[PDB]
């Protein structure tokens, strides 16, 4: 299917909605550990490639 | 075995179809009835359809039942029904067979008014919607637009009243993604057919002339490599040659038809003049490549010659770019394939073989010489050979036809076919070989269809005349043979063909009917029961039928000419064989010029109707069951055959200036006339009528109305101009009169443009049959669409091009994004009910652009709700084992709290279907009597003890506290006791690193405690247990030092746990920390460990669980080992739930619900309580995730902007334009479930 693997989050980030494989166009939401706060667009869009 | 039957049925039942099931019985002579029925599987309980059929001598014991599986009678829901019982019952026999069913009834054709759209256009779309019988389906259709990102964009459902579904126009979202958008159509309800279409959303201007690159053929080999002639032609869409132009050719060595470094060949980049619209060119690969690159030969380049061509009018402002994406350099150019060739022998019938020759980047090569050689194997492997026949392929079909006279002894033929390519060795003239096997009759009781290779299409209403010969030892007994005619899945005709006295048999004389027109399949069968044993004998042939439309809708304009004139009023006449709906679309032929080979929307629609043919190949078969299976049938018989052995891979054998208008649907009552004015475009309007009626779809002849003006201006206004750039609007005046003319062209423009020439003017002259380059320099001052009137004051009055210039602001258009996940229940924590997006005007905005903003919302559906429950046998827990001494009371009552909670957390007290535990009042009485009995165990100073006078146990006290906290949500209880017992447990038994160290109870009460690991991490176990209890109770007495104690204990767990010795301890402490800082890095590390201790079954885990110390080899009966395993699994599960990781959880709920995997029942309390807890939580979670969220979006200083009624039926938020300057609020109620809303800000930065 070529749906995207689970991405590497930013450091001190974690994947909110962990999944083994993401369908094309799934938002995976990054969120920051307790010390840290997401500034920006926390979401990665799994592209068809 | 004289008395036998065949019931013949479509291989697969289409739901909602009418399946004509035909029964033949042999050797009966008394009349009898049979019933044929479709019954639910496996229970046979519901009769979806039944048909009563009389079998008798005037029937000739042949009849059929029209059975229909009505779609709403199938149970539906989470599981589709994959199977059904076809059953027959009579006085003499009964049999039932599991038949597959398919939810795939009918056809959805999506007609998009253009292949290509600029932004800011609306894509008009309509779906033609046909039943399995090719009748108007009258089913409402869900139509889904997918941006090439693949993100769902929009869903619209429209009622089908007509078989034409005129959807609302889909306005391209205000920042589309360019490229191939997808439209998916699905029937809204039961049937799950799909239609799909594509349209390209692209910045384009309609090309003015169709530059055509027409290489002699699509490959280069030894012949061509030195010299490869390639022809350029260019014609205007009004179809007059571009009388002169400058042609620019550029070449590249393209390794693959991919985005590439083209390695352009400056050695070969070439100019030619387009003499009268044509320029022959040739490329020499030798001088080009050797002079520029290492590659000496195409031995080095099994690759592609890229070629791009620019044609510039040379006397005009228009230029058009054409390309071939690549021409294959090839050592071996061709490949063979068979067409319509059964690969099955009919011994004594001439065996036709047809090979097509395809080149690379396949097209039919037409004229390649082909030779075929074969070895003939007779019975007992008596092998022999045939002389190699030769044939040239048919020039207009690519087919080399062959016929081999085969002796009736042949058992198998294996034959090789090779290209006698004169310019190649065989080592490059590719060659292929195939096995053809005889019918393998057991009795040698053969039947042959004497179909004379009549691949020429049959004509509707002509009588078929197929000779059939049942050559059999027992032709004395074969009174008659049966035939079936198949079209799509359906048995459209069936019948019987007597033996004449001479032992000739009747031909199949039946006329070919309009229901056959795409294709048909004739199957012919008999049972002969010689000796005492029946053989089903059968054959089939592919029948190629003409694509004759049923309604034969034809469309023509009433006036006729070489060309109409702009604005000419014209009548369109639609004439049809019957009352019909007809859908009209006119598009500019230019629009296909935007692309190379843009296929007309409804190309080859009959070739799509053909895909409902359940058979494959040209007929024949390996065996009777194989003959039926390849015909797309299946059968019930007692005649010693079944096709359940016949399963196979899927079978792939081959056998004003508008751009579009007239987008209308009319009832044409056998005739109708439209009148309209032809638009001002000087172009060929391809007008496509599509008829729909009770006889299906008929895409008509595409009328091509030439719109033409003797003398005119056409202006090459680019799609878009950068604001405030000096640009030449180039153009061309054309004179197609034989006399020359003197013309003045001038530009009249709105004040949003300022202009140079400002002319009456120079009054230049143009020759006859000629065009003069015209140009204007302009500066666009302001953003938007500005009317420019180009005009041509000249003999015969005037011409005036009313045009719009489109002006875009300077710099770079940047897009940047913000969103939020709205979790109005805290599904992930903090209640994200509301968010605010300030209108943050950037520091580097270009002076007068507008910031565009666009908002959309995605519903995050919960997915698979794996549903698991306690049995009503939880009456076992309600009515538990005696309330005796030795804490047996505690074991009795503790589970009752949990079971009450479980029942509270669900429908169980909304509804019991059976065995009700509905008397929640009595259950609450028993609950509070329990809480009394446990509070009895409280000692003096708010410790608990196993006994009224026993040693104070911190373990028991934390357990009690857990219980009481859990139940305080349902029965209010005196929190002062909770405060006192909490501060007792903290102050007396906290110690650093080793929190809540246990006071000696002298024994593990293994019925209530676990048996922990004793040597090490006993303290990690106990700290975890106590932290769990406190986290369950501190919420109802949040005294500050209890929080300090939680800080201490959590820190100690986070530090000590990570090198866990035991999965049990790891699990429980993971849980305890999940109650605490869900997001601490140490916690996440421990989680990431636990998640790897997990054991699973299946490539995607179907089951997941945790075990340690091999306490699993002994799982046959519930015991301490299985108890521990269940404990540690339930802790893992609880943990996950607190992470809200449903995808993880699900296979753990599936494991936990299969009693056998842990020895049946639970053992001890802990496992049981934790399992009930986990199922409770999981239920809860699933509810919380259920998407039901009416999301308000409103500006801050103004009215509401949109209301997304997000629901699992309608989870997709259409992109809403948010173009006003207000700060933007998005909010929702308590709602339900989880959504994410995204606003993208698009702005031009200097
Ligand atoms: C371009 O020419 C058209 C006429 O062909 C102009 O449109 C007319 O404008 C006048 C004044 O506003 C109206 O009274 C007419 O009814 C309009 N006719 C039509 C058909 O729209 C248009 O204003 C001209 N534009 C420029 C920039 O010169």
């Amino acid at each position: 299917d070529s749906g995207c693997p689970q991405p590497v989050p930013p450091e001190n980030g974690f994947i909110r909605n962990e999944k083994q494989l993401y369908l094309v166009g799934e938002d995976v939401e990054i969120s920051c550990l307790t010390g840290f706060e997401t500034v920006g667009y926390q979401y990665f869009r799994c592209l068809p490639d | 075995q004289e008395q036998t039957y065949v019931i013949s049925a479509p291989k697969i039942f289409r739901v909602g179809a009418s399946e004509n099931i035909v029964i033949q019985v042999y050797g009966y002579t008394e009349a009898f009835d049979a019933t044929i029925s479709i019954k639910s599987y496996p229970d046979k309980k519901f009769s979806y359809s039944s048909g009563h059929v009389h079998l008798s001598s005037e029937n000739k014991f042949q009849n059929s039942a029209i059975l229909t599986i009505q779609p709403k009678q199938l149970p539906g829901g989470q599981n589709p029904v994959s199977y059904v019982y076809l059953e027959v019952v009579s006085k003499h026999f009964s049999k039932s067979k599991r038949m597959p069913i398919t939810y795939d009834n009918g056809f959805l054709f999506i007609h998009t008014d253009k292949p290509v759209y600029t932004p800011d256009q609306s894509v008009k779309v309509r779906v033609y919607s046909l039943n399995d019988d090719l009748k108007p389906a009258k089913r409402e259709t869900v139509l889904t637009f997918i941006d090439p990102e693949g993100s769902e964009v929009d869903m619209v459902e429209e009622i089908d009243h007509i078989g034409i579904i005129s959807f609302p126009d889909f306005k391209i979202p205000s920042n589309p993604r360019y490229g191939m958008w997808t439209i998916k159509a699905k029937y809204k309800e039961d049937f799950s057919t799909t239609g799909t279409a594509y349209f390209e959303v692209k910045e384009y201007v309609l090309p003015h002339f169709s530059v055509s690159i027409e290489p002699e053929y699509n490959f280069i080999g030894y012949k061509n490599f030195k010299n490869f002639e390639i022809t350029i032609k260019a014609r205007y869409f009004y179809n007059k040659v571009v009388t002169e132009a400058d042609v620019y050719i550029t070449f590249g060595i393209r390794e693959d038809l991919k985005d590439d470094q083209k390695e352009m060949m400056q050695t070969a980049m070439q100019n030619t003049m387009l003499i009268n619209g044509i320029a022959q060119v040739t490329f020499d690969s030798e001088t080009a490549v050797k002079e520029l690159s290492y590659y000496s030969l195409e031995d080095l380049n099994n690759k592609y010659l890229y070629i791009a061509v620019t044609v510039i009018e040379s006397t005009g402002g228009f230029s058009e770019e054409a390309e071939i994406p690549g021409i294959k350099y090839v050592l071996s150019p061709y490949k063979l394939n068979l067409v319509a060739t059964p690969l099955f022998l009919k011994p004594g019938i001439p065996y036709p073989i047809k090979v097509q020759v395809k080149d690379s980047l396949d097209q039919l090569v037409g004229g390649v010489p082909v030779t075929l050689n074969a070895q003939t194997i007779d019975v007992n492997q008596e092998t022999s050979d045939l002389d190699p026949s030769k044939s040239v392929t048919r020039v207009d079909d690519g087919v080399a036809s062959f016929v081999l006279n085969l002796p009736s002894g042949v058992t198998v033929l294996e034959f090789n076919v090779k290209t006698d390519a004169p310019d190649l060795p065989e080592e490059n003239q590719a060659r292929e070989g195939y096995r053809a096997i005889a019918y393998s009759s057991l009795s040698q009781s053969y039947l042959y269809i004497d179909w004379t290779d009549n691949h020429k299409a049959l004509l509707v209403g002509e009588h078929l005349n197929i000779i059939v010969t049942p050559k059999s030892p027992y032709i004395d007994k074969i009174t008659h043979y049966n035939y079936l005619i198949l079209s799509k899945g359906k048995i459209i005709h069936f019948g019987t063909r007597e033996k004449f006295s001479d032992a000739s048999y009747q031909s199949i004389n039946i006329p070919v009917t309009q229901n056959m027109v795409p294709s048909s399949r004739l199957l012919v069968y008999y049972i002969v029961t010689g000796e005492q044993t029946a053989e089903l004998v059968s054959d089939s042939v592919w029948l190629n039928i003409e694509e004759k439309c049923g309604n034969q809708l034809q469309v023509h304009l009433s006036p006729d000419a070489d060309a109409y004139s702009p604005g000419q009023t014209v009548s369109l006449n639609m004439a049809t064989g019957m009352d019909s709906w007809v859908a009209l679309a006119a598009v500019d032929s230019a629009v296909y010029g935007v692309q190379r080979g843009a296929k007309k929307p409804l190309e080859r629609v009959f070739q799509f109707l053909e895909k409902s043919d359940l058979g494959c190949g040209a007929g024949g078969g390996l065996n009777n069951a194989n003959v039926f299976h390849l015909a797309g049938l299946t059968f019930l018989t007692n005649a010693n055959a079944d096709d359940s052995q016949e399963n196979d891979e899927p079978c792939k054998e081959i056998l004003y200036f508008p751009e579009s208008w007239l987008w209308e649907v009319h009832l044409v009552p056998r005739r109708k006339q439209l009148q309209f004015a032809l638009p001002d475009s000087l172009t060929t309007w391809e007008i496509q009528g599509v008829g729909i009626s009770n006889t299906g779809i008929c895409v008509a002849d595409t009328v091509k109305a030439k719109v033409f003006k003797d003398v005119f201006l056409e202006m090459n206004i680019p799609y878009s101009v950068v604001r405030g750039e000096q640009i030449q609007l180039k153009g061309t005046v054309y004179n197609y009169r034989t006399s020359g003319m003197q013309f003045c062209v001038k530009m009249s423009a709105v004040e949003g443009i300022c202009t140079s020439e400002s002319p009456k003017c120079v009054r230049q002259k143009v020759e006859g049959s000629s065009s003069h380059l015209v140009t204007f320099t302009v500066l666009p001052l302001e953003i938007g669409l500005h009317n420019i009137n180009f005009s041509l004051e000249t003999w015969f009055g005037k011409e005036i091009l009313v045009k719009t210039l489109r002006v875009v602001p300077e710099g770079v258009k940047r897009e940047s994004y913000s969103g939020v996940t709205l979790d109005p229940r805290g599904i992930y924590g903090t209640i994200s009910r509301r968010k605010e997006f300030p209108y943050r005007i950037p520091l580097d905005l270009v002076p007068k652009t507008e910031i565009k903003r666009i908002l959309s919302v995605k519903g995050l559906l919960v997915g698979e709700i794996l549903s698991a429950v306690l049995s009503q046998e939880g009456i076992n827990i309600l009515t538990h084992l005696p309330k005796g001494s030795a804490e047996a009371e505690l074991m009795s009552v503790v589970p009752v709290f949990y079971v009450f909670h479980y029942l509270e957390t669900g429908n169980h007290w909304n509804i019991f279907h059976s065995d009700p535990l509905i008397e929640k009042q009595k259950l609450k009485k028993k609950l509070k009597e329990g809480m009394l009995s446990i509070m009895s165990y409280r000692n003096a100073d708010y410790s608990y003890s196993v006994w009224k006078g026993g040693s104070a146990s911190t373990w028991l006290t934390a357990f009690a506290l857990r219980v009481l906290g859990q139940v305080n949500k349902y029965v209010e209880q005196n929190q002062n006791s909770i405060c006192n017992s909490l501060l007792w447990l903290v102050e007396n038994y906290q110690l650093d690193n080793g929190s809540f160290k246990e006071n000696s109870q002298y024994q593990p009460i293994k019925l209530q405690g676990t048996l922990p690991v004793e040597a090490r991490e006993n303290s990690l176990y106990l700290t975890a247990f106590t932290v769990i209890g406190i986290r369950k109770a501190f919420d109802i007495c949040p005294l500050v030092k209890i929080d300090t104690a939680l800080i201490k204990a959590d820190n100690f767990l986070l530090e000590n746990t990570l090198p866990a010795q035991s999965t049990f301890t790891l699990a429980i402490s993971a849980y305890a920390l999940s109650l605490g800082d869900k997001t601490h890095p140490q916690f996440r590390s421990i989680v990431s460990a636990l998640k790897r201790e997990a054991l699973v079954k299946g490539n995607p885990p179907i089951y997941r669980f945790w075990k340690d110390n091999l306490q699993h080899k002994d799982s046959s009966v519930p015991n301490t080992g299985t108890a521990r395993m269940v404990e540690t699994t339930a802790y893992a599960l609880l943990t996950s739930l607190n992470l809200k990781d449903i995808n993880y959880v699900n296979p753990v709920i599936k494991w936990l619900s299969e009693e056998q995997r842990y020895g049946g029942g639970f053992y001890s309390t802990q496992d049981t309580i934790n399992a009930i807890e986990g199922l409770t939580e999981y239920s809860l979670l699933v509810k919380q995730l259920r998407l039901s969220m009416d999301i308000d979006v409103s500006y801050k200083h103004k009215g509401a902007l949109h209301n997304y009624k997000m629901t699992d039926k309608n989870f997709l938020g259409r992109p809403v334009e948010v173009l006003l300057n207000d700060d933007l609020i998005v909010s929702t109620g308590f709602g339900s479930g989880l959504a994410t809303v995204h606003v993208t800000t698009v702005v031009h930065k200097t």
